[PDB]
Formats: structure tokens, C-alpha cells, sequence
């Protein structure tokens, strides 16, 4: 029994059990879309400058 | 009035009144009388302050 996942697992991953899962590993990076809607945009005069 | 200056708060060319302009003044007397613009640059929407 060479040592489990949990200590030997690339970039810090957190293994767990019950779902089969992987946790934390700092890598790669998520990319973001938001479709924002008009509504939200407030003017600038209401907003201090 | 004597030694007035405008600055613009907002602009946006939007096809309603999008644009504030704030006229910083300093009037010898107090009371009410008309402004305008000459050109089609811009159209203001009250016709006293």
C-alpha cells in the first residue's frame, strides 16, 4: 500500500470518499460571462465624484 | 450675473434630456430669468431658472 491520494496528489488536491471528489486544486483558471441587464447601470450624478 | 462658469455633469447623447450642466454663478440680484442656447447644439428643457 503505497501512500493514498490524499498525500500524494499533484498541485494540493483534498481527496474525499463518499462522492469520489477532488478538492482545491489550484490549477487552471474559470472564465466568466455576464450578461448584465440595463437596469442596473445607475447614472452618474447619482453617485459621488 | 458676473463671473459665471458651467461645467458638465453629465453627458450622454441620448434622444431624451440626457445631459446636466451645472452653472456656477454669482448674481447681483436674486430672481428668476430665462435661459437659452442660440444654436442646435444643444435644446434645454425648462425655459427659466
Amino acid at each position: 500500500k503505497a501512500p493514498s491520494l490524499k498525500f500524494t496528489a499533484p498541485f494540493g488536491c483534498e481527496i474525499y470518499t463518499n462522492p469520489i471528489r477532488a478538492e482545491n486544486c489550484a490549477v487552471g483558471s474559470i472564465p466568466l460571462a455576464f450578461d448584465i441587464p440595463d437596469a442596473l447601470f445607475t447614472r452618474v450624478s447619482e453617485t459621488p465624484t | 450675473l458676473s463671473a459665471a462658469e458651467c461645467t458638465l455633469n453629465e453627458c450622454v447623447y441620448s434622444s431624451d434630456f440626457g445631459g446636466i450642466a451645472t452653472v456656477k454663478y454669482s448674481a447681483s440680484k436674486s430672481g428668476k430669468c430665462a435661459v437659452h442656447v442660440p444654436s442646435g447644439t444643444a435644446t434645454l428643457k425648462e425655459a427659466a431658472v
